[PDB]
RNA sequence: UUUAUCAUAAAAUAUAACUUAUAGUUUAUGCAUUUUAACACAGAAUAAAUGUUAUUAAUUUGAUAAAGUGCUGAUAGAUUUAUAUGAUUACAGUGCGUUAAUUUUUCGGAAUUAUAUAAUGGCAUAAUUAUCAUUGAUUUUUGUGU
RNA sequence: AGUCGAAAUCCGCUAAGGAGUGUGUAACAACUCACCUGCCGAAGCAACUAGCCCUUAAAAUGGAUGGCGCUUAAGUUGUAU
RNA sequence: AUGUCGGCUCUUCCUAUCAUUGUGAAGCAAAAUUCACCAAGCGUUGGAUUGUUCACCCAUGCAAGGGAACGUGAGCUGGGU
RNA sequence: AACGCCUCUAAGGUCGUAUCCGUGCUGGACUGCAAUGAUAAAUAAGGGGCAAUUUGCAUUGUAUGGCUUCUAAACCAUUUAAAGUUUAUAAUUUACUUUAUAAACGACAAUGGAUGUGAUGCCAAUGUAAUUUGUAACAUAGUAAAUUGGGAGGAUCUUCGAUCACCUGAUGCCGCGCUAGUUACAUAUAAAAGCAUUAUUUAAUACAAUGACAAAGCCUAGAAUCAAUUGUAAACGACUUUU
């Protein structure tokens, strides 16, 4: 999917001996709402004793980042198993939006190490400012003035005619 | 693509062949019988890629794979 | 550095593949190697990111700050004056088959495609206009001067 | 990571006038020309309407511009060539037989012999634009002119490459004729 | 010609990748298709040259060990080295997918009328548009000269004979519109001629 | 969010002086001018761009639902000897027989009340069953008035 | 004798010289490193770790990702319509 | 009911290289040799005893690899069982 | 080079095996392809080509609703996903060569197309279709064509390849028929009542293609095989030979 944000609270049903149990909540991203319920509970049942059902769900809601159009560079503190080898990272993404730089951070972390994403695990999600963030291929995008002509398009294969008539010439200067 | 094939989805296709024989007058405006054509009617949509399915009144030989069929703009929405 | 198209802010790119084909954006900043923003306040389109792929580059840059807000690119956009030299940019002619040749609609067609038969017999007769080597005259051109003498003098025939 | 921008920039002197052409470089000097094309890296080559000229790769991985600090560095040998020009030395050290080397007109090739005391009578020939003769003013020495530094040193080592002993020890039959000063031929004495 | 299209698509095959222009040729076939692909021996194939080398020296080794004669025959000319793939893209042992390839002639080196028939290019399978930066491509050129053609010369020869009469048919056009834009002036007050195609294009006046 | 207004910040780049550098330039190795895509946070001033707080203009933004919302396109199909021993009829829909003004087009239409409800929804109030939490809210039986 | 191998053992000299660093150099000694500063001036050095790739990786008819072919893929991992 | 040892004859194929061609290394002075790489192109024998296969022995040889359809009985033979 | 340095390597060039690939050699898309020679009997008549064929019948293939046609005139001359391409200009120069200077294009809308890349037709009607419609007036433009000797010109398993296209000597006089625009005028045709018309979509006109007949002049007068022989050959055929 795209990982939208959700933020999901748990109670712990209140039973007579103790009744008002204390209220944890978390910072998920799951593609859905249902799954978002879900990631909770896997990562209920390492924190507290609580499990479904000796718990429960009380108010979630998707957020909905606050500014979608500032070029925010997040950097992502991350957990992950390998063949043999559960890992620590700490990985960085320039993008508008936070579950954009999560599900950015999946398709990466997948394909550079393989890494089958029920063995990923968020540990933290900031926005670092600038100035700390240490990952060479964000900073090299900092620089205004930025000059950059890469001359890019897709260049659509080919066109309207598969037998085309004019040979595409790319460059064109 | 798909939407260039969608138009022609309900037009009377028709494949049109020949045969040796007249065996027959010409009872409705002038026949010779010497050209033979299967009506048809285009159905839906076939591929990703503005190709087309066909159901035709019998049911075209096979060795008419690759030959012309003649779909028709009548019956036209505009 | 022969000074090719830049992705510079902010760069006037006119978009292609996605959304907003036909649309004369403003690059604002850069995201990444494949992405930017866009925002092109005078042509309608807010600040969105685009795909780089998607938006094809022009010759008109223009001056802001990176962290612009829209209201001063569209300060700017007005100031620098591309609306008036767009539409006249040498092959931004040659956009406007989309406004004319793109379904020239069959109340257009035979008017501007019967003509072309006008043009062409005009054409042709004007063709055997020849000073290659003959010049002078090639005969049977005791005969053709009488018809061209109705190309030079001309009163009245030959001559 | 696909870097932007790695791009350097030669440094034209003004005896020479050098001309990028597509991506070819036509660098004509005193000595005479080297024509010399890079229609295979795919850098993006420029004279920035200067004397010099500027090499420039965007978004090259690594590899790639790696490739960057030599083309700036073939260059730059290309105008050593046609100003000072590109001149090795040989020096032919043996043990019992003097290697009887010789060269001549035309037959600026090579025709070397007594190697090691073996008949075969081996021939080297040279790389075009590019002459041997044998050195004077000293023993059994040679010169090989020219102004492409691979067409001297390439050439100038065919030389070196045979005569090698065969079939034997190699650290004990020291002999050959082996390459002693890669020099200029005018800078800035000789 | 008439037909489907043509009687005729003729494609050059300089600058194309070898295996994309055959799918793109026997799919295009099986339409009822009628091509006919020159220049072949420029087709470029990916990978560089000791890739490929060895993958066409694994196929001649091929070979009955019965009886040679019967085993697979390895052409070795470029036009053979593309037509082999059109057979693998091809449902050959059909009596439909045989006259397939009895519409599919392909030539190398551009002959006799391919020569000024107007010929197109594929952008599906154009090298310079799918294959990468830094990545060594072949031709089949020197392919089939490494495995045994015996006409490489032969064909270069030729080439450069209708190289040599393409600029004398060249210069007889490139002054024959030198004399239409003369040609142009003396019809611009015709009667009102221009108008009617010049407000919609224009572009070109 | 965004546009927009506010007040201050504190100013990280862009218009906006003149260095130096650089080559190409002139004039006698320098100057004179020219491109600085060398471009001195090199300065002033501006963007109060950026930073802080707060509010919003058709109050701006999607998704997620429901409603017929308003449809436009196509596709394939259509049992039936319902008497070859049991409704073709209940439905609704059209064409004749109070009223009066209101309106509109004037060629129609058009609109209007009281006409009898329990009234159901709305409001107020009484009343009680029963409750998340209880200032309250949610009811429940209702009942009255409106 | 500073020096195959050293018990020791500091220091003096001094920005920086240790009972001492070097050729399978028996003495002195030659000789150079360590070190410091000159030099240039932006990041540098190393041990790990796991992705694909590689090497490991050797069988007899001719030959099999099923075939062709593919290499900004028509391969692999993560996804989308 | 798939003729069950071998040998003789005759093919081709494999490398897990004995020798030859091309090279690398050596505690490689030469000669002689050993190590390793690309390599299956051409070779890989005559005999005494035994039915055997490996076997050992004489002799040739600068220098005598190992194997595949338990290859091969309407090919032979019939020594072994 | 990366990696201020070294480095056979990353890009680039090289040296190089009894291997591999080819030549040389043996078989030959069994029956591939090119070149070539002859081309029948008769000589009364016939038979056999020339041949668009001229002369009709009559069919196929087709543009099939007059033309859902097409053209069988080009877009680099090692290559490179920024890569550069054209354009003048000045010099250079066989050459769009080379070089300089300046432009345009900013891998857009566009260019994958109609530059319909010697500029397509969608038609001469001056009522155009399942037939063609006539004549003046005025304006500019002003074609298309038909007869005689020398040269240069053109070959890749060919859609017709001893011919061939241009060009000069030169014969001659279409002065037959051009066309575009404006305006006038002269007729003929065309309507299948189907008012929810279609059907095994005829078919023309024309293009082209044979086919066969009575129709049309020209040109033409050879071989192979068997049988017999040979012995360069041989199981048999087959091959080599001979009248």
């Amino acid at each position: 999917g795209l990982l939208k944000e959700y933020e999901v609270v748990g109670r712990k049903l209140p039973s007579e001996k103790e009744p008002q149990t204390p209220l944890y909540k978390m910072r998920i991203f799951a593609p859905d709402n249902i799954v978002a319920k879900s990631r909770f509970w896997y990562f209920l049942r390492q924190l507290k004793k609580f499990k479904k059902t000796t718990g429960e769900i009380v108010s979630i809601k998707q957020v909905y980042e606050t500014s979608p159009v500032k070029i925010k560079n997040f950097g992502i503190w991350l957990r992950y198993d390998s063949r043999s080898g559960t890992h620590n990272m700490y990985r960085e993404y320039r993008d508008l939006t936070v579950g954009g730089a999560v599900t950015q951070c999946y398709r990466d972390m997948g394909a550079r190490h393989r890494a089958r994403a029920h063995s990923i695990q968020i540990i933290k999600v900031d926005s670092i400012p600038a100035a700390k963030t240490r990952r060479v291929h964000v900073k090299q995008f900092h620089d205004s003035k930025i000059k950059f002509p890469l001359v890019q398009r897709v260049h659509h294969k080919g066109n309207r005619k598969l037998f085309s008539f004019r040979k595409p010439r790319t460059y064109f200067q | 693509r798909k939407e260039h094939g969608s138009f022609y989805v309900g037009k009377r296709c028709v494949y049109v062949y020949k045969a040796e024989t007249k065996k027959c007058v010409p009872q409705h405006p002038e026949r010779k019988t010497r050209v033979r054509a299967v009506w048809g009617k285009v159905t839906r949509i076939h591929g990703n890629t503005g190709a087309v399915r066909a159901r035709f009144n019998r049911n075209l030989p096979g060795h008419a794979m690759g030959h012309r069929i003649r779909i028709m703009l009548y019956p036209s929405r505009i | 550095m022969p000074f090719e198209r830049f992705v510079q802010t902010g760069r006037i790119a006119k978009a292609s593949a996605g959304p907003l084909k036909g649309r004369l954006v403003a690059i604002v900043d850069v995201i990444d190697q494949n992405r930017v923003l866009v925002d092109g306040p005078l042509t309608g389109v807010p600040r969105q990111e685009y795909r780089l792929n998607n938006l094809h580059l022009t010759k008109y840059r223009i001056k802001f700050p990176y962290t612009a807000p829209t209201r001063i690119v569209r300060k700017a956009w007005t100031e620098s004056d591309l609306k008036a030299q767009w539409k006249v940019s040498p092959w931004s002619v040659k956009a406007q088959n989309i406004c004319k040749r793109s379904s020239l609609n069959d109340f257009d067609r035979f008017k501007l495609r019967y003509a072309k038969r006008q043009r062409n017999k005009l054409l042709t007769i004007a063709f055997n206009t020849l000073k290659k080597r003959t010049k002078a005259d090639g005969t049977p051109r005791v005969l053709k001067k009488d018809r061209r003498e109705r190309l030079r003098a001309e009163k009245a025939k030959g001559g | 990571m696909r870097t932007i921008n790695s791009n350097q920039c030669v440094k034209i002197p003004k005896d020479i006038k050098a001309s990028v052409k597509a991506r070819v470089v036509t660098i004509t000097g005193t000595r005479g020309t080297l024509k010399r094309s890079f229609k295979h890296l795919a850098l993006d080559m420029y004279m920035p309407d200067k004397r010099t000229l500027k090499v420039e790769k965007w978004f090259g991985t690594k590899k790639e511009l790696a490739a960057v600090r030599t083309v700036c560095s073939h260059i730059e040998n290309m105008i050593k060539g046609v100003t000072f020009g590109f001149q090795y030395k040989m020096r032919a050290v043996y043990a019992h037989f003097p290697i009887n080397c010789v060269t001549s007109e035309n037959n600026t090739v090579i025709e070397i012999r007594n190697f090691l005391g073996e008949k075969y009578i081996r021939r080297v020939e040279m790389a075009p634009g590019v002459t041997v003769v044998n050195s004077t003013a000293q023993k059994d020495e040679l010169i090989v002119e020219g102004n492409d530094i691979e067409s001297v040193s390439g050439s100038a080592a065919l030389i070196q490459q045979s005569t090698t002993v065969k079939n034997k020890d190699i650290r004990k039959f020291l002999d050959g004729l082996y390459v002693s000063e890669k020099t200029t031929v005018v800078k800035l004495e000789s | 010609m008439t037909g489907l299209t043509n009687r005729t698509v003729v494609i050059d095959g300089r600058g194309h990748l070898l295996g994309r222009l055959a799918s793109v040729v026997a799919k295009y076939l099986l339409q009822g298709g009628k091509v006919a692909v020159v220049r072949c021996e420029e087709l470029n194939l990916s990978g560089h040259f000791y890739r490929n080398k060895i993958k066409f020296l694994a196929y001649l080794r091929k070979r009955c060990n019965v009886n040679p004669a019967r085993g697979p025959f390895h052409f070795r000319a470029p036009s053979r080295i593309f037509y082999k793939a059109v057979r693998g893209m091809i449902p050959h042992k059909t009596k439909r997918g045989q006259a397939a390839l009895a519409r599919l002639r392909v030539f190398d080196g551009i002959p006799s009328p391919y020569d000024k028939r107007r010929r197109v290019v594929v952008p599906i399978a154009m090298r310079v548009l799918t294959l990468r930066s830094d990545r060594k491509y072949c031709q089949v050129g020197r392919l089939s000269h490494e495995v045994g053609w015996h006409y490489q010369d032969v064909i270069k020869s030729l080439e450069r004979k209708r190289k040599a009469k393409l600029r004398v048919t060249l210069k007889h056009n490139r002054e024959l519109k030198k004399l239409t834009v003369k040609a142009r002036e003396n019809i611009a007050k015709a009667a009102e001629p221009f108008n009617k195609i010049i407000k919609s294009y224009g572009y070109e006046v």
